[PDB]
């Protein structure tokens, strides 16, 4: 578990992508999660309604993914800023700051 | 002055593919829409496809829809017909033409090529 | 990939990062902290 | 799709005879009908556009008329050089279609 | 690759543009993070033989 | 009176570079100090505009041209030979046509059923001066529109744009001085709207009207005349408005990678760097459909070729199930006198599945065949063999005079009484064999289906596919996966199919997405150079020309489909940059240790 | 061309064919009066928090 | 038809606010750093490298 700190970042991001992809299998109330099934089964005036249901669900799922990536990115940025400070103060000099 | 020259014909097997081309000269090719027409041995004229002057909108006969694709390169004055999954029934002499049409192509003149034979067997 | 998902490469490769690290180590060992504040 | 038919499928006539070819549409093609003349080994030549408009270079003995579904092509005085298969084409809407073709032979 | 869906998607405005821009910003930042931490020397120093 | 002026054959075309011309104000909206992106019908930049010489020096060649989606027209003359235009379709008395004629004091615009001359012109006579439109048309009837205003028309260059949208004929125009010959000028000048005519007619063809002087066709003379004709296309332009609401510049977003970048950034100046401007997608080239071979065809022939058929009052039935019903075998048979279907078309049967199929058979007279249908009455329809009004199935019949007829009368066949069929009986009296195929479709598993057509298998190409009902788009290649004997297709950890077994060869194939990715433009900055390089991300260089659809692009964009300078990187395929073995500080980052800079040309 | 706001005299110079103008956000901020051909500026009716 | 506009506009407004909260956090962090530098670089002499 020595490098769990780095593995956790990899695992969280992999999980986020897996969820994003899996959401494409959801119906969101549509007759089918498959866009081609809607177009093949229904005439345009009805197909458009079923498609909108998929668009709303998929757009929402994508927006959720991006929002959490922005939040996670902020965490990584803070960590990188700390690493950069340590490089300067611990490696390129001798620190008197406790711990 | 105006010439249309078909090429790329020959003999292919059923289920195979063949791409035809037509070289245009003597007129402003890029101003006119173009047609493909085929005539099987012992048969009359069958319209195959039409492409608009800008190479945008494409139209096909029901007998070829889903199998044939029409395209053009206005920088080389060349018209193309890409046929795939050709069947024995598709054996014919294929022409490129500028067919006089007061409704769609806007052509005031009627021009035909020589015709290239495509055999499927 | 089937759903329009891609991954972009880092500007610096692992080898380049390793080179930066070794330069930092060589600097510290041979010149202490002086290289971090000048020559 | 608009279907086109022609009648007779074949006719024989001598020099000076009047030759008429009837072309019919399953739908109203307005006046949008081209008349073509094809000889063996050659591409079709346009003789008449828009039902009754003669092409430049076409002999005055050639004429035609009609509207809607019923069109007629006429040669007022058949020449030895007029032996060919004639086709009608509709261009009211896509896809465009040709009729079966009417063969004019020599008596 | 559905044209029918794409045409409907356009009616929701620039949501896709915003999302693309957000992810691009993150991707760029990731290189800035690495550069700030590791590239703190202007010379590549070598140890003695 | 019409005369024949066009006695000469058509001359070969000449072309001129449009440079930057034919741009007009897309609407009547004031915009200042702003860059506005608009999609409309414009003349593409640096296109080939046809240069016509209607009067060559006394050769008269003034052709009818297509209108397409709108026309750019220009001329440079002092002789005032060009007066107007005709727009329409048939250009005769059969349809409405638009006649625009300019003169000394005014412009007259009429829409009527004009009967135009073969090579129409405006007649000019000197006595004072007289002008006559009867040299343009012989007559006009049923006029629907009329408008009159002021004339529309170094040397003076006149430019016009003609559009016809939603019944409105829109004209734009500009008039500027020029000191050049045999060409169009360089520089930008926008065309202001001139008139918008609510006409409501179709225009597919047009012709330029020239004025000829009476000083029969041989009596008409005019000096040399020439004009330029181009065509508008659905294009996106970035228009630069100055502080007074005037367009001073423009970018054709499809002209080149640099213009595309400018339109993406909404700026006429681009700084040094790499920008993503678009995306590429590889399209499918074939549609591949594969099914298992046919194992069992339905035993319909056992009914049709039966040695003996039942009497009509006691018809026989065969049950058909667990088979492939190739109905086209019976439909295209010449052994039948009739074949009619109710509730279904005989040409669609091969694509249908039913839960049960039943074949009823019997012998009747020819005049009784008509009774075998829905909504029928008669001795047979009522008492022997009745079909329901909503019957689904097909009735097939044929003459059996050579089998079911006997000398003295065949009384073995009866009905609700004997028939007494004889070989000498008339058509309506002769025996006919009838078979009726009833199609049962209940809420149950199908037992009878038509045959499935399979195509050839294509590998190593982007195709559409259908493997026994399993559909998708991608590239099919040989797989090293080992499927169990019962497994037909496989999936990855994301539950997406990535391999299939071919139903005929039992070969395992891998499925990959058709290549796609972003397209980025690498620039030194427009303050240094207009040279660019294009990066195709996550693609192989071999595939580039087909991913961007090079054949659909301008020559300027097609330079960047391939070339001498093609460098494969881990970021993608880089085209336009020269790779060197030196190393420098990173300027414009590409990825994976690779950077580009301008050193003059772009290097990697 | 409809809306709600305050109409004042404008110092904008429209071309002879331009009837109304817009800002960078594609919202109308000026109109030509169809009778007098005068150019007027359009401002929102005052609003804010209390 | 109005509900369709309300949902779209409400969603757009929510998106705007969310990213403003995220950007605000970034600015806050920057301001905190600037305040620290003011105290340690301007109001004193720092021994912290770089
Ligand atoms: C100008 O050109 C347009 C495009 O060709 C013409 O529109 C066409 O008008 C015809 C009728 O005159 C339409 O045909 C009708 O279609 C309906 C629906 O299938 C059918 O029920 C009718 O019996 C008839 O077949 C045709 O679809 C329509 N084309 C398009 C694309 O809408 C227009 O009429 C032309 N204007 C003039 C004055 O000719
Ligand atoms: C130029 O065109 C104008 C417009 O058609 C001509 O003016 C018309 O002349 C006829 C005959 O005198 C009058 O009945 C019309 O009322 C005039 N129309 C207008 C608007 O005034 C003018 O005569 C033409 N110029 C020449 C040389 O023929
Ligand atoms: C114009 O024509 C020339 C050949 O004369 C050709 O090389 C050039 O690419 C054409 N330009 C366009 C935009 O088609
Ligand atoms: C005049 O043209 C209009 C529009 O095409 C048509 O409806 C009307 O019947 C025509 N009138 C006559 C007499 O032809
Ligand atoms: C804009 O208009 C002013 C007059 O109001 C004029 O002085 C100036 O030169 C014009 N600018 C341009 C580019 O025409
Ligand atoms: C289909 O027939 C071919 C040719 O005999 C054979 O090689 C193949 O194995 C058969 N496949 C199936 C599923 O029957
Ligand atoms: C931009 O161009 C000017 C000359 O017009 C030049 O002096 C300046 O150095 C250039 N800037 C850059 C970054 O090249
Ligand atoms: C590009 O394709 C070729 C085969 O055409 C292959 O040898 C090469 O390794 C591929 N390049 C990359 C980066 O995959
Ligand atoms: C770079 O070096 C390789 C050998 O490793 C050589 O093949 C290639 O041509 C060289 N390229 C340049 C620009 O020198
Ligand atoms: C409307 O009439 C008034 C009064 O004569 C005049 O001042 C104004 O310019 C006219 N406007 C238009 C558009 O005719």
């Amino acid at each position: 578990s020595a490098l769990g700190k780095l593995q956790d970042v990899v695992n969280q991001n992999a999980q986020a992508l897996n969820t994003l992809v899996k959401q494409l299998s959801s119906n969101f109330g549509a007759i089918s999660s498959v866009l081609n099934d809607i177009l093949s089964r229904l005439d345009p005036p009805e197909a458009e309604v079923q498609i909108d249901r998929l668009i709303t669900g998929r757009l929402q799922s994508l927006q959720t993914y991006v929002t959490q990536q922005l939040i996670r990115a902020a965490e990584i940025r803070a960590s990188a800023n700390l690493a950069a400070t340590k490089m300067s103060e611990c490696v390129l000099g001798q620190s008197k700051r406790v711990d | 002055e105006v010439q249309l020259v078909e090429s790329g014909g020959g003999v292919v097997q059923p289920g195979g593919s063949l791409r035809l081309s037509c070289a245009a000269s003597g007129f402003t090719f890029n101003s006119y829409g173009m047609h493909w027409v085929r005539q099987a041995p012992g048969k009359g004229l069958e319209w195959v496809a039409f492409i608009r002057y800008d190479g945008g909108n494409k139209y096909y006969a029901d007998s070829v829809k889903g199998r044939f694709t029409i395209s053009r390169d206005n920088s080389k004055n060349t018209l193309y017909l890409q046929m795939k999954s050709l069947r024995a029934e598709d054996t014919a002499v294929y022409y490129c033409a500028n067919l006089k049409d007061s409704r769609y192509s806007g052509s005031y003149y009627d021009y035909w090529g020589q015709g290239t034979l495509v055999t499927v067997s | 990939k089937f759903n329009g998902l891609t991954v972009l490469p880092p500007l610096l490769t692992d080898e380049m990062i390793a080179q930066y690290t070794s330069a930092l180590l060589a600097g510290t060992i041979t010149s202490g902290w002086t290289f971090g504040a000048g020559p | 799709v608009i279907w086109m038919t022609q009648s007779p499928s074949s006719l024989s006539a001598s020099v000076g005879d009047r030759v008429t070819i009837t072309c019919q549409a399953s739908q109203d093609i307005r006046f949008y009908l081209n008349w073509y003349q094809q000889k063996p080994g050659k591409a079709p030549k346009l003789l008449i556009s828009d039902a009754s408009n003669m092409e430049t270079g076409v002999p005055s003995r050639f004429s035609g008329s009609g509207s809607g579904t019923d069109f007629t092509f006429t040669i007022s005085s058949l020449q030895p050089e007029d032996i060919a298969t004639y086709y009608c084409q509709q261009y009211d809407n896509l896809p465009f279609t040709f009729g079966p073709g009417t063969k004019v032979d020599f008596k | 690759d559905s044209t029918e869906c794409s045409n409907l998607l356009l009616q929701y405005g620039s949501f896709c543009t915003q999302l693309n821009r957000a992810l691009t910003g993150i991707a760029v930042e990731q290189d800035k993070n690495t550069q700030e931490v590791f590239a703190q020397v202007k010379q590549i120093y070598k140890t003695p033989p | 009176q019409c005369v024949n002026l066009t006695t000469r054959t058509q001359l070969p075309p000449a072309y001129t570079n449009s440079f930057t011309r034919g741009v007009y104000y897309p609407d009547k909206v004031f915009r200042s100090s702003v860059l506005h992106s608009t999609q409309d019908l414009f003349l593409p930049f640096f296109s080939n505009v046809t240069w016509f010489h209607a009067i060559h020096v006394k050769r008269f060649d003034n052709p009818v041209l297509p209108f397409n989606d709108g026309v750019y027209f220009a001329s440079t003359e002092k002789s005032n030979i060009i007066r107007g235009w005709i727009f329409g379709t048939t250009l005769d008395s059969k349809t409405q046509s638009l006649l625009i004629v300019n003169n000394a004091t005014n412009v007259v615009i009429k829409v009527c059923e004009f009967q135009f001359c073969n090579d129409p012109f405006l007649g000019v006579y000197y006595h004072s001066w007289m002008e006559s439109e009867f040299r343009v048309y012989s007559s006009a009837n049923n006029c629907t529109f009329e408008y009159v205003s002021q004339p529309f028309l170094f040397k003076n260059l006149r430019e016009f744009v003609f559009k016809n949208i939603d019944g409105y004929f829109k004209i734009y125009s500009k008039h500027t001085p020029i000191n050049l010959v045999r060409d169009l000028p360089q520089g930008f000048s926008a065309l202001e709207p001139l008139v918008d005519l609510p006409i409501g007619i179709n225009i597919t063809r047009f012709q330029t009207l020239l004025a000829l002087h009476r000083s029969s066709s041989s009596g008409w003379t005019a000096g040399a005349a020439a004009y330029y004709v181009g065509y508008l296309q659905p294009r996106t332009f970035l228009l630069k408005y100055n502080e007074n609401g005037t367009i001073t510049d423009a970018v054709d977003c499809a002209l080149d990678p640099l213009s595309e970048t400018k339109c993406t950034l909404k700026s006429f100046t681009v700084e040094k760097g790499i920008y993503q401007t678009s995306n590429f997608r590889v399209q499918p080239t074939e549609s591949i459909v594969r099914f298992p071979n046919i194992t069992n065809l339905c035993p319909f022939g056992e009914v049709f070729n039966a040695t003996r058929f039942a009497s009509v009052y006691a018809w026989n039935r065969k049950r058909i199930s667990n088979c492939v019903a190739d109905y086209s075998v019976l439909y295209n048979s010449a052994s039948f006198s009739t074949f009619k279907c109710y509730g279904v078309s005989p040409t669609k049967l091969n694509d249908l599945c039913f839960t049960n199929v039943y074949a009823d058979s019997f012998v009747i007279r020819g005049d009784e065949v008509r009774q075998i249908a829905p909504g029928q009455t008669g001795k047979i329809a009522d008492y022997n063999y009745k079909l329901p009004d909503d019957f689904t199935g097909c009735v097939i019949a044929w003459n059996s005079n050579n089998l079911d007829s006997k000398v003295g009368g065949n009384y073995n066949y009866l009905y609700r009484q004997s028939y007494g069929f004889q070989p000498t009986n008339g058509v309506g009296y002769q025996p006919y064999r009838v078979v009726v195929l009833s199609f049962e479709l209940l809420h149950a598993p199908a037992t009878v289906c038509g045959p499935k057509k399979s195509t050839n298998l294509v590998k190593n190409k982007c195709v559409n596919f259908n493997f026994n009902g399993l559909t998708g788009t991608g590239v099919l290649t040989e797989s090293n996966k080992k499927f169990l004997p019962f497994q037909q297709f496989g999936r990855d950890i994301a539950d997406t199919t990535d391999a299939v077994r071919d139903p005929q060869t039992l070969e395992i194939l891998d499925i990959t997405p058709c290549s796609f990715g972003g397209v980025s433009v690498i620039t030194p900055g427009t303050n240094t150079s207009n040279q660019v390089a294009v990066l195709y991300q996550d693609v192989n260089c071999t595939e580039v020309p087909v991913a961007i659809h090079a054949d659909q692009l301008t020559p300027t964009w097609r330079v960047y489909s391939t070339g001498s300078n093609v460098f494969q990187t881990r970021a993608g395929c880089l085209i336009g940059a020269e790779h060197v073995n030196n190393s420098y500080e990173c300027d414009i980052p590409i990825g994976a240790g690779i950077c580009a800079s301008y050193q003059q040309s772009i290097i990697a």
